[PDB]
DNA sequence: AGCAGATATCACTCAGCACGA
DNA sequence: TCGTGCTGAGTGATATCTGCTTTGGGTGGGTGGGTGGGTTGAGGCAAT
């Protein structure tokens, strides 16, 4: 029955495989040219139709993987692209020598035969996304068949160094050589199919590892998460062989001359959303700081000397005899009971008793982690769920292609694009679904924060170019994005609202730190952000950040200190009215105990993150402790032992400007803490608990009187 | 000067002044505390001089070396026939003739440990040689649990030999066979003597037990004697 | 009708030490000479011949580098040889594409 | 079937516990101008954790600290022992 | 007798709502 | 936006049962090996 359809579907895709055509080895000439067969167009035709009367109406993926199977692609239709590409290039040569000159019989077949083979694989590349209503069919190949499109990608990326860019190229300027009222609807779909192809094969990349959960994990645990097919290595697959296969094919100089004549001589409502697509995956996993930096070796020195330090503080926990000398170590507490510790450290120290004395302890308190499969939701993996300091490793050419590239499109379209795409979105907001919500986000957090930088590199390149973020129009349709985001409780779009909003503020910073008579117009945008809603809002994130992801955590705190730092400089420069703003009444907004514990909880992860965090954490404290006064919320426990972790000599680097504000902050916090307890002994007790809300000695605990 | 680190000591030195008496006394009694103390307060001394002398010798050196005292003439030398029980985990001094020596054994000092799901790794200490495994990964974000997997060639080792030693002519009383003894050596004291030397040799003497077989943690009655080196002449 | 859990290869922590590593390792590959390339000239040989070993002179990776680059390699071989042979590939795709498949 | 042992209010409340810390806790722990900050950290950490290895052994020290919090947050008994000691001492 | 794998029955954490404050 | 239960099913964890096999010796074999042990006595063979 359905093994026996698999089995006849299979048969009939390898007989259609065998008949699409094949290499001619009769010819003496090598390496051997493609032919093709008799019924080539009658059989991509065929195909196509298996593809979209099975596939897809009867919700399953057999088709894909017997296609798969039988190297359809790899093997007939990029042969046939690149051979067709070449033909073209012959002809325009022979062409330049002479323009009458012709080489070219059935011109007409050729082009569909490339037409039908691009649509075929745009079709095979497509995204594939699993939701909670994909049938077990569905669902049960998925990794094979993400392990197909790695393969796919790996090969289109390689084979005769990525010709078929090229052939798509040429598909596309067909269309663009006929003027715009001239392009029928035919050519507009033909230019989103190319741009499809392209965003199909920037996006592919390795899947998940899915592993059941109805028995607890048995004693030997996870051995690897590869998902990665036999002869396919992350190289292949990198963004680093998509920017060379690019650069080399000149697919960059297309993009931007799309990207430069758009909504003036194109259909923008074609154009618009398949370019925003392509740059966000393009620039959703690249680090802005990376791109503004042998310089090897002196990297490598100072990495070397780095490890040998951390080395240096590890070697005094161990022992200079081998385990087996057998020094035995008795402790006496206050009270007289003695406790037994083995080890020559032990003997020497007690620090390291004590450390021992706790670490040899067997029982552990079950910590309970929210994780949601960003599969599930349909998204790729971007800076929302990629580990913090994860680098792309660029080539020097490679990056700097790169940075050409994104400096040409930011100076010659950036502007209309996001003008364009704000339009279109706010016109058709509720049918938005989350992926195109994180989309646009990301991608206007991205550019405004690299031109940003840019900007402050190179004195020439300015904002002028992200000018566009400040329009009311985009404005309010983040702000709208993000509220709505929160208020249905969707975290994923409260997570690129939130990249965006930090965004918009870094920037409405810089504008009024350019000039104050122009940047009236943009008190005004400061005074409308800054809406009695919008500030409970964002006063809000952070006491819900503590529950999420590490990552929301940063956000929360990069948003939550430029929300800070815009208003106390505007309270400073002048007043504001949104209902007059009290920076007082918002900072006291700011000091609860949430916001304390969700601090606390990102510093404890401080060996992975960099200066700048470990900076705004200690300058929140310092806002805390010293101009608010609310010090009673900073005398626990958790402080003080993430204090010891950060100041000892295993700890932190001592050369680093982080212990430099961790070293200032402890003085003062054991200064005030020391004149606390010198007065109230209460607080002895108090420490290991959170604060008393009662009305009559509330006020005592808090503040002393 | 000469950038070495092993210290060779008199114990006679301690009897010769007054403080040290009772430390010589502790030491021929409870070797291994002694001689750990005895260690670590030598590169403390060492440290110190040159924070005192603000000497232009590079400190990062002094502290990454480890250092080790190897105490001799610690008595009159007893036989292989003389030793009780009641000479278990105390000092003594021992001369024969070397028979054997094992080629070099490595010895495991710090354990490594790779995260199979984070690519995280860690080192842990290693005490009675039980290596102490974690229980679940260490990264707050990573909790993975019994996902830890050791990777034996980029641990730290030591250098390990037994050698087998054959009390001297004069010491058999009516001339049977030879009783013999094995001694370890570890470090500096590897491939210090060859077969054929006559050798006098100060260490720590042992008992170790015996498993019965392979599979269980069984154990055999009778103990096995040894001597743990620590000077070698 | 199932609970499942996926893990994510994004997750992971990188070896910073280890790409740098890399990073010099292709230079040192790259632009290496005695005036003619040495190693680039090798890479072209063993492309011909369909050769897999590839010989490099230890004393010609001293010279580079100042030195850094050849004590990290001798005391940290087993750690820092899968970063080398990262190295080596991506220099081989450049100039040498068809190598990286077998014959 | 085997009853757990938790660090309830009962335990807290004992002569080992809050009374012996309110007793002899200011004798023990010392913050010194002259000390390194590392230093002091150190020694309230260290008779804090010597006082939880005497009450409640099970836990590691950030283990005991967390379960103090959730004590802490649920016990009402515990409460009115801290609001007692707080009035106690604002009397005074 | 001891050891390694497995079943199944034992609690505990975050989840969230009704009252009142 | 704190406090105090009542509900709750999910996510554990740890207190708790179900099947080898072993020593060594042919009362497991030679399609488990002879570098994991046994192993002294007789016998046939080549170099001497
Ligand atoms: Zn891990």
């Amino acid at each position: 029955a359905a093994d026996f359809s698999l089995t006849v579907l299979r048969a009939r895709i390898a007989l259609l495989a065998t008949a699409i055509g094949g290499p001619d080895y009769t010819s003496q000439i090598d390496p051997p040219p493609y032919k093709l067969g008799d019924d080539c167009l009658a059989c991509l035709k065929d195909l196509k139709r298996w593809f979209k009367l099975v596939d897809d109406q009867q919700k399953r993926w057999d088709v894909a993987m017997a296609v798969a199977e039988y190297r359809i692609l790899t093997d007939d239709l990029l042969p046939i692209l690149i051979d067709w590409e070449n033909k073209c290039s012959l002809a325009a040569k022979l062409a330049k020598n002479n323009p009458d000159h012709e080489e070219f019989r059935n011109k007409a077949y050729y082009d569909k035969i490339a037409l039908n083979c691009l649509q075929l694989l745009v079709l095979m590349t497509w995204p594939l996304i699993v939701t909670e209503q994909s049938s077990s069919n569905q669902i049960t190949l998925y990794g094979e068949l993400k392990k197909h499109q790695l393969v796919y990608k790996k090969t289109i990326l390689s084979m005769e160094s990525g010709k078929v860019l090229r052939a798509a190229i040429r598909l596309a300027l067909d269309v663009i050589k006929i003027d715009r009222l001239s392009r029928t609807p035919r050519d507009n779909m033909v230019l989103k199919l190319v741009l499809n192809f392209f965003r199909n094969v920037i996006a592919i990349e390795p899947g998940e590892f899915t592993i059941n959960t109805k028995k607890s994990m048995p004693k030997k645990g996870i051995t690897s998460i590869d998902t990665l097919p036999p002869n396919v290595s992350m190289d292949d697959i990198s963004l680093n062989t998509v920017i060379s296969s690019f650069h080399k094919n000149k697919v960059f100089g297309f993009l931007l001359t799309l990207t430069s004549s758009l909504s003036k001589e194109f259909d923008q409502d074609f154009i618009n959303i398949p370019l925003l697509e392509i740059m966000f995956y393009f620039t959703k996993d690249v680090n802005q700081e990376l791109l503004f930096p042998t310089s090897a070796g002196f990297e490598l020195s100072k990495l070397l000397q780095k490890e040998h330090q951390m080395r240096k503080n590890v070697i005094k926990h161990t022992s200079a005899r081998h385990s087996r000398f057998g020094g035995l170590l008795s402790i006496q507490t206050p009270d007289k009971t003695r406790l037994t510790v083995s080890g020559s450290q032990a003997l020497v120290d007690e620090k390291i008793a004590l450390q021992k004395l706790d670490d040899s302890k067997k029982w552990n308190k079950r910590i309970i982690k929210k994780h949601q499969s960003v599969a599930a939701e349909g998204l790729p993996n971007s800076l929302l769920n990629s580990q913090t300091g994860k680098a792309i490793f660029f080539t020097e050419s490679n990056g700097k292609h790169f940075k050409e590239f994104i400096n040409n499109f930011i100076d010659s379209g950036f502007n209309i694009l996001l003008h364009s795409v704000t339009n279109y979105f706010t016109t058709e907001q509720d049918r938005m679904v989350t992926l195109e919500q994180v989309e646009y986000l990301l991608f206007f957090a991205w550019f405004v924060k690299y031109q940003l930088l840019r900007s402050k590199i190179d004195n020439s390149a300015d904002i002028k170019q992200v000018s566009e973020a400040l329009k009311e129009v985009t404005f309010i349709l983040v702000s709208s994005l993000l509220r709505s985001a929160y208020d249905l409780k969707n975290w994923t779009v409260t997570h690129a609202g939130m990249i965006a909003f930090n965004e918009l503020l870094n920037l409405v910073s810089r504008t009024k730190a350019a000039q104050e008579e122009d940047s009236t117009d943009i008190e005004f945008i400061v005074s409308r952000l800054f809406s009695d809603e919008r500030i409970q809002l964002l006063s809000n994130l952070p006491k819900i950040g503590s529950k999420y992801s590490l990552q929301f955590m940063k956000s929360c705190i990069e948003l939550t200190h430029s929300v800070l730092k815009v208003l106390e400089q505007y309270s400073d420069d002048k007043t504001l009215v949104i209902i007059e703003v009290n920076f007082q009444k918002v900072q006291a907004n700011y000091m609860t105990e949430p916001v304390i514990e969700t601090y606390i909880n990102f510093l404890e992860r401080f060996r992975e993150l960099e200066d700048d965090s470990i900076k705004k954490v200690f300058s929140f404290f310092h806002r805390v402790f010293v101009q608010a006064k609310e010090q009673a919320l900073l005398f626990r426990f958790d402080l003080i032992i993430l204090l010891r972790e950060m100041l000892s000599p295993d700890g932190l680097d001592r050369m680093s400007r982080s212990r430099k504000y961790v070293s200032q902050f402890s003085d003062y916090f054991l200064a005030r803490l020391k004149k606390r307890l010198k007065k109230s002994p209460a607080w002895f007790v108090g420490l290991l608990f959170p604060p008393l809300h009662n009305s009559e000695v509330g006020f005592y605990q808090r503040y002393g009187e | 000067e000469l950038g070495t680190s092993n210290l060779n000591l008199d114990a006679r030195n301690l009897l010769a002044y007054k403080q040290t008496e009772d430390l010589y006394h502790q030491l021929l009694n409870y070797p291994q505390e002694v001689i750990s103390i005895m260690d670590q307060t030598i590169k403390d001394c060492m440290v110190s001089l040159i924070v005192d002398n603000n000497l232009d010798y590079d400190l990062d050196e002094i502290e990454t070396k480890f250092y080790k005292v190897r105490p001799y003439n610690v008595g009159s030398c007893k036989g292989m026939r003389e030793l009780n029980p009641n000479d278990i985990d105390k000092l003594i001094n021992l001369k024969g003739l070397v028979l054997r020596s094992t080629p070099v054994i490595p010895d495991m000092k710090v354990a490594f440990f790779k995260c199979n799901v984070c690519d995280h790794t860690m080192a842990v200490e290693i005490d009675r040689g039980v290596i102490q495994e974690p229980a679940r990964c260490e990264r707050i974000d990573c909790n993975e649990p019994n996902s830890m997997s050791l990777i034996h060639n980029r641990c730290s080792f030591a250098d390990k030999q037994v050698i087998k030693l054959q009390e001297t002519p004069d010491f058999v009383p009516d001339g049977q066979t030879p009783h013999s003894i094995s001694l370890c050596v570890y470090d500096e004291l590897v491939d210090s003597c060859r077969a054929g030397d006559r050798i006098e040799v100060t260490g720590t003497f042992r008992s170790i037990p015996i498993r019965a077989n392979s599979r269980q943690r069984v154990l055999k009655s009778l103990y096995k004697t040894y001597v743990d080196v620590v000077h070698v002449k | 009708s199932f609970k499942s859990r996926a893990l994510n290869h994004v997750k992971k922590v990188d070896d910073v030490t280890g790409e740098k590593v890399r990073e010099a390792f292709e230079q040192f590959l790259e632009d290496f000479s005695v005036v003619e390339k040495v190693y680039r000239a090798q890479i072209e040989f063993m492309k011909i011949y369909d050769l897999n070993t590839i010989y490099i002179d230890y004393q010609h990776l001293s010279m580079r580098e100042n030195g850094a680059l050849a004590m990290a390699i001798s005391e940290q071989y087993y750690r820092f040889l899968p970063f080398l042979q990262k190295g080596l590939r991506r220099v081989v795709r450049k100039y040498a594409p068809e190598l990286l498949n077998t014959s | 079937r085997r009853p757990q042992v938790k660090l309830t209010a009962e335990k807290l409340l004992s002569d080992k516990g809050l009374p012996y810390v309110l007793k002899n806790a200011h004798k023990r722990i010392r913050i010194s101008s002259k000390k390194n900050s590392y230093d002091n950290l150190s020694n309230i950490i260290q008779f804090y954790q010597l006082w939880a290895h005497e009450l409640f052994p099970k836990a590691k020290f950030k283990d005991f600290m967390k379960i103090c919090q959730t004590v802490g947050k649920t016990d009402p008994v515990l409460r009115e022992y801290r609001v007692s000691l707080f009035r106690d001492e604002m009397g005074m």
